[PDB]
C-alpha cells in the first residue's frame, strides 16, 4: 500500500541496528512489512536480524520471500548465503555468493563472503584474491581486512607487517569506541599487538553475542544445587566440548574423566559434536560416567536444560571461541559454576563464565587484569597431555652407533626384548647402543630403500615413515604400535653432523622478529639448521623468501610436511633443540617435544598463550631454557647448539624429568583438578560469588 | 567458522 513509509520505516530500523537495538530494528522491519508486503528490502533485512538471533529457519524464509519478490536482489542473495554458511550449508552459500557476484560485479561484501569459504576451505591463496577485491571495491571494510590479516598470518606474508598491525589496532580501537562487534575474533587476537584491555574486549563483545541467540528463547534463571545431597556427597562436573574424538584437546585429556575418584565426582561429559568413529571418542564415552551427546540436541535451549536436570555443580568450557563452541549453553547457566578449562588460551571475556583453570606461571597475579574470569591455579602447570598412554613407546629409545642420541633411533614396547636377542649391545649413562654389525646394515638398508618394514630375530622392524601402511590405528595415536620403529635424521633430510633446531608449530606462530630472532641463532651455530613443517605448505616459499633476506640460504631451513600424530612425536626426538614461538607458543606441540626428550627455549610474553610453554619448563623443572628476553634466547639457544656437553646434560634432564614431574602425570594432574573443583564448591556453598584460587 | 558481512539494503532514489 505505501513504499514510502515502509521505506521510511526500513531505514529507521537500519539506525537501529547499527546502534545495536536488534529488538527494534525487528519491530521496525515487520511495521514496514505490514505497510508495503511486498517489500523485498525489508524482508532481507528482517532476515540477517532473525539470524543474528539465531533464528535461522525464519531467517531463510524472509530470504526466500525477497528472492521470490526480485530475483536479481543481490543484497538478499548474499545476506541469504551467509545463513546457509552458518546452517553448515556450503554449497548453498556458494550458490549463493556466486549468484550475489552474476548480479553486481562491484559488490564488495559478497566478494568478502565468498572469501570467507574459501577461506574456511583452506584455500588461503583465493580467499586472499577475493577479500582484496572486496578491499578494492570499498576500502573502508574492516571484516574484509581483519579476515585478510588473518589468511596473510596463515601464509606468513609479512607484506608491510608493522603498517597492517597500526590499522588492525586501529580498526579494532574504532569498533571498541562505537560499540561495534570487532571485526577481529577473539581466537585470532593473540596473534596480533594489541593491548590486554583491546583483547579482553574483543573478548567480551564476543561473548555478548551468545545473548543475542538467548534472549529471544525467554528461559528464566535456573534453580542450582546448594549441597551435594541429591548426588550423595558426590560433586557433579561437567565436560562441554566439540572435541571428544580425533582433536588435540582429546589427545590431552581423554584420561581424566576416566581417573576422577568416583566416591568424590560424578562425570559428565556433553560432547558438542557427533561421534567420529575414533577411540579417543570410544573411551570418553566408556569411561565418563554419564556421555550426553548435545550434537543431538541444537536447540540451546533443550541442550541446557538437560545439564540442568543431570544436576551438574561445576560446568567445564573447554572450548571458548574456538569451532564448534557453544557459549549459548554458558550464557544460560544451568549450573551454579562455570570455568573455562585448557581448551582455549585465553579470556571468555564473558559474563557467564566465572574462572579460569590457570597456574602462577601461565597466569602471574600482576595480569589478573587481563581476564575477566577469576584465576584457580592448579599447583604446577594447568596444561596435561596424554603422551605416557598414547605413546609409552617412547618411554625408552635405543641407537644405531653408525654415539648420537638423535640420528637412528628404535622404539618399541618389545624394544628390550628384541635388544636380549642381539649378543653386541653397549649401553651408556641409560641408552642402549646397536653397533654397526649386520643387524644395523639391514635397518638402515630398509630406510634407505623405502622398505615398510624387516623382520630380525622374529621382531617386526617398521620403516617410521610407512605406519600408516602398518597399523593406521597406530600412525592416529588411537592404539600403540606393536612394532619396533625406527626414526633416522636421513628419512627427513635432516644432516648428519649439524645441530637441529625444530619447531613444529602452526607457521602463523611465526612473525618478522622471530624468525630474525631464529635467524640469529642459526647465524652464530654454523651448519645448524631450522627445521619447520608445511603448516601450511604455502607458507614455505614465504619463509624461505624471508630467511635468505636475512642471509641464510634455503639449505639451512628444512621443511617437512605435517605427519600422523604419532610419527610427529616419534620425530621430536631427531632434534637437538625445540626453538618455541614467543607470539603463541606450542600448547600441544610444547607437550609432544619434551615427551621426545628434546629441549625447548622459550620467552614468555604477558597473554596466556605466549607462556604456556614457560608454564611447561617450570612443572618439567628447566628454569635454564625460559628467556627472559629476546637476547637471553639467542644466548640459550646458542649456547646449546656450540656446547655438546651442556647439550647433553639439558637433553638427560629433559629425558629424566618427563617422567619423574608431575608434566605428563595424568592420575596426579586429575588429583589436583579435584582439590581446585572442592575449593570452588565449598566457596560456592558458603554462599560466596568467585573469587582467585591462587 | 569466518564470520562473514550482513548487507542492510537502503532502497534509493
Ligand atoms: C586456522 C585458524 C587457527 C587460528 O587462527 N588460531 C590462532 C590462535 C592460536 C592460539 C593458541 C591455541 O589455540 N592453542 C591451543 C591448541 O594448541 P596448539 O599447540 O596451539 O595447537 P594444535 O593443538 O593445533 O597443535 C598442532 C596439533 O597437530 C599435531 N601435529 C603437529 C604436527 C605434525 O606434523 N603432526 C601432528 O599431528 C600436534 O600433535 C597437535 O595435536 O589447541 C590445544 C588443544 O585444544 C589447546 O590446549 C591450546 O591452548
Ligand atoms: C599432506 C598435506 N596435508 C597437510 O599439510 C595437513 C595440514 C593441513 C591440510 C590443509 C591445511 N593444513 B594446515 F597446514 F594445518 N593449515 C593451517 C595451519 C591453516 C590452513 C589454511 C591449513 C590448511
Amino acid at each position: 500500500a505505501c513504499p514510502t513509509h515502509a521505506d521510511s520505516l526500513n531505514n529507521l530500523a537500519n539506525i537501529k541496528r547499527e546502534q545495536g537495538n536488534i529488538e527494534e530494528a525487528v519491530r521496525l522491519y515487520r511495521k514496514a512489512l505490514e505497510v508495503f508486503p511486498e517489500f523485498a528490502a525489508a524482508h532481507s533485512n528482517l532476515a540477517s536480524v532473525l539470524q543474528q538471533q539465531g533464528k535461522l529457519q525464519e531467517a531463510l524464509m524472509h530470504y526466500k520471500e525477497a528472492i521470490r519478490i526480485s530475483p536479481t536482489f543481490a543484497d538478499a542473495y548474499s545476506n541469504m548465503g551467509n545463513t546457509l554458511k552458518e546452517m553448515q550449508d556450503v554449497q548453498g552459500a556458494l550458490q549463493c555468493y556466486t549468484r550475489a557476484i552474476q548480479i553486481n560485479p562491484a559488490f564488495a561484501d559478497a566478494h568478502s563472503n565468498l572469501a570467507s569459504i574459501h577461506k574456511d576451505s583452506g584455500n588461503i591463496p583465493e580467499a586472499i584474491a577475493s577479500y582484496r577485491t572486496a578491499l578494492k571495491l570499498k576500502p573502508d571494510f574492516p571484516d574484509a581486512y581483519c579476515n585478510l590479516a588473518h589468511c596473510l598470518q596463515i601464509v606468513c606474508d609479512w607484506t608491510d607487517y608493522d603498517e597492517r598491525m597500526k590499522k588492525l589496532v586501529s580498526i579494532v580501537a574504532d569498533q571498541l569506541e562505537k560499540n561495534r562487534l570487532p571485526s577481529v575474533h577473539p581466537h585470532h587476537s593473540m596473534l596480533y599487538p594489541l593491548s590486554h584491555g583491546f583483547r579482553k574486549a574483543i573478548a567480551e563483545r564476543h561473548g555478548n553475542l551468545c545473548l543475542d541467540k538467548i534472549n529471544v528463547l525467554h528461559k528464566p534463571p535456573y534453580e542450582h544445587p546448594k549441597d551435594l545431597k541429591l548426588s550423595d556427597g558426590r560433586l557433579r562436573v561437567g565436560y562441554v566440548s566439540s572435541d571428544f574424538g580425533n582433536h588435540p584437546t582429546s589427545h590431552l585429556m581423554q584420561s581424566i574423566p576416566g581417573m576422577h575418584n568416583p566416591d568424590k565426582f560424578e562425570v559428565f561429559c556433553y560432547a558438542l559434536s557427533p561421534d567420529d568413529g575414533t577411540n579417543f571418542r570410544v573411551k570418553v564415552m566408556a569411561e565418563a560416567n554419564h556421555f550426553i551427546d548435545l550434537s543431538q540436541i541444537p536447540c540451546n535451549g533443550k541442550a541446557a536444560d538437560r545439564i540442568h536436570q543431570d544436576g551438574i555443580h561445576i560446568l567445564v568450557n573447554m572450548n571458548g571461541y574456538t569451532k564448534g563452541a557453544r557459549n549459548e549453553l554458558f550464557a544460560l547457566r544451568p549450573a551454579p559454576i562455570q570455568a573455562m578449562w585448557l581448551g582455549y588460551p585465553g579470556t571468555s571475556g564473558a559474563l557467564f563464565m566465572d574462572y579460569i583453570i590457570t597456574d602462577q606461571e601461565t597466569s602471574p597475579a600482576e595480569v589478573a587484569e587481563q581476564y575477566s574470569e577469576k584465576l584457580a591455579y592448579m599447583p604446577h602447570t594447568f596444561f596435561i597431555g596424554d603422551h605416557a598412554n598414547m605413546f609409552p613407546h617412547l618411554k625408552k629409545k635405543a641407537v644405531i652407533d653408525f654415539i648420537y642420541d638423535n640420528r637412528i633411533v628404535l622404539n618399541g614396547i618389545d624394544l628390550k626384548a628384541f635388544l636380549d636377542s642381539l649378543p653386541d649391545v653397549k649401553i651408556v649413562k641409560n641408552m642402549p647402543v646397536i653397533p654397526m654389525n649386520t643387524i644395523a646394515e639391514a635397518v638402515i638398508e630398509m630406510i634407505n630403500r623405502g622398505q615398510i618394514q624387516i623382520t630380525i630375530n622374529g621382531f617386526s622392524i617398521s620403516n617410521g615413515l610407512a605406519t600408516t601402511q602398518i597399523n593406521n590405528k597406530a600412525a592416529t595415536g588411537e592404539e600403540v604400535p606393536r612394532t619396533i620403529i625406527v626414526t633416522t635424521r636421513s628419512q627427513y633430510g635432516l644432516p648428519e653432523d649439524a645441530i637441529v633446531y625444530c619447531n613444529f608449530n602452526q607457521l602463523y606462530k611465526i612473525d618478522p622478529s622471530t624468525l630474525q630472532m631464529w635467524a640469529n641463532i642459526l647465524k652464530r651455530v654454523p651448519n645448524s639448521v631450522l627445521w619447520l613443517l608445511r603448516f601450511p605448505a604455502v607458507g614455505e616459499p614465504n619463509i624461505q623468501q624471508y630467511a635468505q633476506n636475512m642471509g641464510l640460504p634455503q639449505n639451512r631451513i628444512i621443511f617437512s610436511p605435517v605427519a600422523p600424530k604419532e610419527e610427529h612425536v616419534r620425530r621430536g626426538q631427531l632434534a637437538d633443540v625445540c626453538l618455541d614461538t614467543p607470539l603463541c607458543n606450542g600448547h600441544t606441540t610444547g607437550m609432544d617435544v619434551l615427551w621426545a626428550g628434546t629441549p625447548m627455549v622459550t620467552m614468555p610474553g604477558e597473554t596466556l598463550a605466549s607462556r604456556v610453554a614457560a608454564s611447561q619448563l617450570t612443572c618439567l623443572g628447566c628454569l635454564e631454557l625460559i628467556a627472559k628476553n629476546r637476547q637471553e634466547y639467542e644466548d640459550i639457544a646458542v649456547k646449546l647448539g656450540t656446547d655438546l656437553e651442556y647439550l647433553k646434560k639439558v637433553r638427560g634432564k629433559v629425558w629424566k624429568q618427563r617422567i619423574s614431574s608431575p608434566l605428563f602425570n595424568t592420575k596426579q594432574y586429575t588429583m589436583e583438578l579435584e582439590r581446585l573443583y572442592l575449593q570452588m564448591w565449598e566457596h560456592y556453598a558458603a554462599g560466596n560469588k568467585p573469587d582467585h584460587m591462587i | 567458522e569466518t564470520g562473514t558481512t550482513n548487507t542492510a539494503t537502503t532502497a534509493t532514489s
